[PDB]
């Protein structure tokens, strides 16, 4: 059942609520359809993230922040990665190449790229979509 | 069961070993403070003890002896005695010291 | 990100529709000015609501500075449930440009105004 | 004489202090390491760490070097630092300078 | 006081009144021979009871070694509410005066021998 | 009702568990009397440990190691303390002079006096005797 994909980092209740504005926070509440998206592989291992049924479409500001409302800019292109600790892992290959990685702050929001490499856990996602089982 | 507790003196390295990781892979190599990178520490978590905030430069030049323009893991890891120091000594000699 | 930790005690009004953000100080703050020390003040903004706006006074050089100012979180109850409050230190050197050594903030829907909410909020160093 | 209110990382600094504090208070004088809690410290905190606890008098000796054999307020230190690198370092250290 | 961890696996039998202490391993044992690794050996012993005495066989310079030696807790389960095991880890450099590195001990009234007791017992160097 | 003092510390299911023969050890156990003391001051602020309806009187060996079976020594003389803390301390006057107070192993039995001081927390004992109240 393809729909409202949530995904949030940092052991502790907060989601990632994605407004039309673009200010997306973590906010830890589930009542207001405001923290899904649809999270999907578009290409062999290009995962994009768009709040088309909720919010808006990412488009990450030089990795160093992320935002989204305008338009789904390359930016929004990231590799989806796992990693052996209940997580998955986005690589934004737009920026790949400073080997940065699409990392959000559980109590601040997502906008950690110049801290998007070995160092901040909050890289690691745990996603509750609801797939196709 | 999990998540064994080593000795104080493990847990002290790894808790400054992970924030210095913290900063190292900020730019390019996560092993190496580079000049902004080692600027960053000081000015976010050390606003006491080097309440220098201008002069890195002499830090810098003070820490760097070979003047790479990377502190290495082990040349950075100089900043902590004068931190370890610093914490004890502060400025024995005039202040005080408190 | 790490700037200390600020104590409150937060009281709702269902009278005049309006929080009582009732802070007691903050501990720990990063330096600024040349000699370890800051003049924070927090200046209580909110989301896109921005329906309030309150500068509190200067603390010249001080990083555990104790005032409890009382910000009146402009939102009836009802509405406070979409709206994230958030609160930021600012400084205030006087000579360079005034930055902002931290902040916090917290979903208010999550929030239940049943009585009053005190605790010891956790301050950080977050460039906003 | 003793610490009110510190920082995060002023804490993981004291711990390993409140442990050299309740070693070396004990023949004379809190303030120095001393050789029969030196030797005490290395055979129970550092028997791990430190897989040199029967040739100790070495590091001694390499520790105190004003060789007042009191292992003073940042001679002893170094010890903390030699098993910080060592988690790092195995053994290659070797140096000679006068 | 720090000596590792030792995994075990402790079995009861009521046929001829033993437990089964099957011990897997130890591991972050300290050092005692010059260089960097000991000769641990668990000698288990008992408190006043003294009614066993098993040496395990040498572990020539090794701080994370396995075999999982069978120990016979020769008492009575009924007894052994009044019998507290204890299992230090004796090393054997075979040069100066054998130490103990480390051992452990649990009061055995309060492990309910419902089936088995299997946990990650932690090591202290117990500088006896 | 003055009787069976018990007394132990370090958080955790651990009780003095004392026995004639003088290997008194921290046995988290209450179905066996052994694990009571007669807990009293005998002078101002002098209070001694006697497990007197139970096992044995105590006799700390040097405070270095405690001890207890043969005869109260001095050595069992011992300053009582509050501290804010919910916990009861008590200075082995006997070797004040080091600055040493009685200090047991949770998990190893009462012997740290070369390490009583202001960092083993094991001085804090926590007192459960049938007070008078």
């Amino acid at each position: 059942y393809k729909k409202p994909k949530l995904l949030y980092c940092s052991n502790g209740g907060h989601f990632l609520r994605i407004l039309p504005d673009g200010t997306v926070d973590g906010t830890r509440d589930r009542s207001d359809q405001h923290i899904q998206l649809q999270l999907s592989a578009e290409s062999v291992g290009e995962v994009y993230i768009k709040s088309t049924e909720t919010g808006q479409y990412l488009a990450m500001d030089t990795d160093g922040l992320l935002y989204g409302s305008q338009t789904p800019n390359e930016e929004c292109l990231f590799l989806e990665r796992l990693e052996e600790n209940h997580y998955n892992t986005y690589i934004s290959k737009k920026h790949a190449e400073k080997n940065w990685f699409v990392g959000l702050k559980k109590n601040g929001s997502c906008k950690r790229g110049p801290r998007t490499h070995y160092g901040q856990k909050a890289i690691l996602f745990l996603p509750l979509p609801v797939s196709s089982d | 069961m999990a998540a064994e507790p080593l000795t104080e003196l493990e847990e002290s390295i790894e808790t400054v070993v992970t924030t210095f990781f913290t900063f190292a892979r900020q730019e390019g190599r996560k092993d190496s403070l580079s000049v902004n990178e080692f600027k960053e520490l000081v000015t976010q978590q050390l606003p006491h003890l080097l309440k220098d905030v201008g002069s890195l430069d002499e830090k810098m030049k003070s820490l760097d002896v070979n003047q790479d323009s990377e502190l290495k893991f082990n040349e950075y890891w100089r900043l902590i005695g004068e931190l370890a120091k610093e914490i004890r000594k502060k400025k024995d000699l005039k202040i005080r010291x408190x | 990100e790490k700037l200390g930790k600020l104590q409150y005690s937060l009281d709702y009004d269902f009278q005049n529709n309006q929080l009582l953000v009732g802070i007691i100080q903050a501990a720990e703050l990063p330096a600024l000015d040349m000699g370890g020390t800051s003049d924070p003040y927090v200046k209580v903004f909110l989301l896109p609501d921005k329906k309030k706006k309150f500068e509190t006074k200067v603390h010249r050089k001080t990083l555990n500075p104790v005032f409890n100012e009382q910000f009146t979180f402009k939102v009836p109850y009802s509405e406070l449930g979409g709206k994230t409050l958030v609160m930021a230190v600012y400084d205030f050197d006087r000579f360079s440009k005034h930055d902002i050594i931290g902040e916090f903030k917290v979903p208010m829907n999550t929030v239940d105004f049943g009585h009053v909410t005190e605790e010891w909020r956790d301050l950080q160093s977050a460039e906003k």
